[PDB]
């Protein structure tokens, strides 16, 4: 994450490789290393680098849940608050945040049902954010043609490298003279 | 055969609104199970079983002396009973099939009638119902049709269901039969000794590490939803503070710090430390009574122990 913006492996720029505690038992494995970056230090290249490990072993808790009005009143789910679940049979006493919630509320807004999720909000809608993006992002193109595509791409690419390899020519004719 | 319904603000009982009633039967509760079926395997797992609803149907009758007045009737019956708000029933029964007593016919010792046009079989103070059982029932009225057979009787068939819990709710608390101040509330069918102050009545006990509690209740305490409510002075000073009990799980407070005269209130699943800011993160972890012998084990001589609770039935 230090080599500058035009050399792209001749890796300068804090070369390293980190690990979790986890691995000495799981062991040999790792992800798409850090390789875009424009960043100095060395505190960030650990913070990051160890961010990108942990954010990957995923627990989506897609639990549901349903409000007591007579008993137990004092628990409005809010997102983004701590919370202390705890699962007999299940190997579960941990405390979590929640990420989302789905609220119901009929009329004089009083609640029927809640859903939440926690942790990460979910495997589902990581996948349907990802759809969306996908069909959202394309069409908002104007490149793109379903017969034949990569003739935008080939285009510009096969320009690129013409004109390096005009630049050759002149880098070579300009240090003749 | 009067079928005493508390409502949250009033008494009731049919038979005082010229209401007679044919029976009660009250059907268990409908065990929803939960299997599942291997595929090639001559068995099939039991994922749970767990009971749900008690449905209870009472039959009722009424005669009046004129048939506009059944109109009248029939409301009053509706707005006595199709009741939403959850109420208490209490099923009564009698102890004798009452028959007219020998009079004699010389123009004196004639008989008595009711309000309504029936013959008053009950002469004494001691023919008339009881409270079958010290118990009650959370219910709420199911649809009802009226058939009018001839004359002023027409009938109606009330059909009850639980509410919250499919159980029989024992009225009174367990202090109450501590203090023997309430009369009333405590039938045979609970098998109480009458050694009050001796075991097996006693839920408040001091200066133990360990002791014995006799649930009487035939269905377990293990629901939340039903009222068992511990209040403990923990007698000592200690940083955590574990206690285990038998037919339930293992409770633990740790990582807050307590003071001897400082007292829990331990409601189902919830602490109050101290009576009102509730610091419940510690092991939540509800206590279970199941039947007769519930032996708990303290760790370090509370001072005091005490709780009531409310015996319920299967």
């Amino acid at each position: 994450g230090n080599y500058s913006g035009e050399e792209t492996f001749e890796h300068a720029g804090l070369v390293m490789e980190a690990r979790s505690a986890l691995a000495e038992i799981y062991g040999d494995i790792h992800a798409e290393p850090f390789k875009d970056g424009k960043v100095t230090d060395q505190e960030t290249m650990d913070k990051e680098l160890q961010s990108r490990l942990k954010k990957s072993l995923k627990q989506s808790l897609s639990l549901d849940f349903l409000v007591l009005r007579e008993s137990y009143p004092e628990a409005d789910p809010q997102p983004g608050d701590i919370v202390q679940i705890k699962s007999t049979k299940l190997g579960l006493n941990d405390l979590v945040r929640i990420v989302q919630v789905k609220t119901i509320r009929g009329i004089n807004n009083v609640i029927v049902k809640q859903d939440v999720t926690l942790g990460e909000f979910n495997r589902e809608q990581r996948y349907m954010k990802k759809v969306n993006t996908a069909a959202n992002y394309v069409s908002g193109l104007n490149d793109v043609n379903l017969s034949n595509p990569s003739k935008a791409a080939e285009n510009l690419k096969s320009k690129v490298a013409s004109i390096a390899k005009s630049t050759l020519d002149l880098m070579s004719r300009t240090d003749l003279i | 055969d009067i079928e005493l319904t508390k409502k949250d603000g009033t008494v009731i009982k049919l038979s005082e609104y010229g209401f007679i009633v044919n029976d009660i039967v009250i059907d268990s509760m409908q065990i929803n199970t939960k299997y599942q079926d291997k595929e090639n395997m001559n068995g099939r797992i039991l994922m749970g079983s767990n009971y749900i609803s008690r449905d209870i149907v009472v039959p009722c009758f009424c005669k009046v002396k004129n048939r506009s007045d059944i109109a009248y009737m029939r409301d009053m019956l509706y707005s006595l009973t199709t009741d939403i708000e959850p109420m208490y029933l209490r099923e009564i029964r009698r102890k004798e099939e009452l028959n007219y007593r020998f009079t004699q016919p010389t123009s004196d010792d004639y008989v008595k009638l009711d309000k309504n046009n029936f013959p008053d079989y009950e002469y004494s103070r001691h023919d008339q119902q009881i409270y079958v059982n010290g118990k009650q029932y959370k219910v709420i009225f199911n649809g009802v049709i009226n058939p009018k057979q001839k004359g002023n009787k027409v009938s109606f068939e009330l059909k009850f269901e639980t509410t919250e819990l499919p159980y029989g709710e024992s009225i009174g608390t367990s202090l109450e039969l501590e203090e023997n101040k309430k009369v009333g509330l405590w039938s045979f069918d609970f098998n109480i000794d009458w050694h009050a102050g001796g075991d097996k009545r006693k839920y408040t006990f001091e200066n133990l590490s360990k002791g014995t509690v006799y649930y009487h209740g035939s269905a377990p305490n293990d629901q939340f939803n039903m009222y068992k409510k511990i209040t403990i002075i923990l007698g000592e000073d200690t940083e955590s503070f574990v206690w285990n009990l038998t037919h339930a799980e293992i409770m633990k407070i740790e990582g807050i710090k307590l003071k001897a005269g400082d007292r829990i209130v331990y409601d189902s699943f919830r602490v109050y430390k101290n009576g009102v800011e509730i610091s419940t993160e510690t092991n939540i972890s509800q206590p279970k009574f199941k039947y007769g012998a519930n032996k708990f084990e303290f760790n370090q001589t509370v001072q005091k122990v005490q709780f009531d609770l409310k015996f319920y039935y299967k």
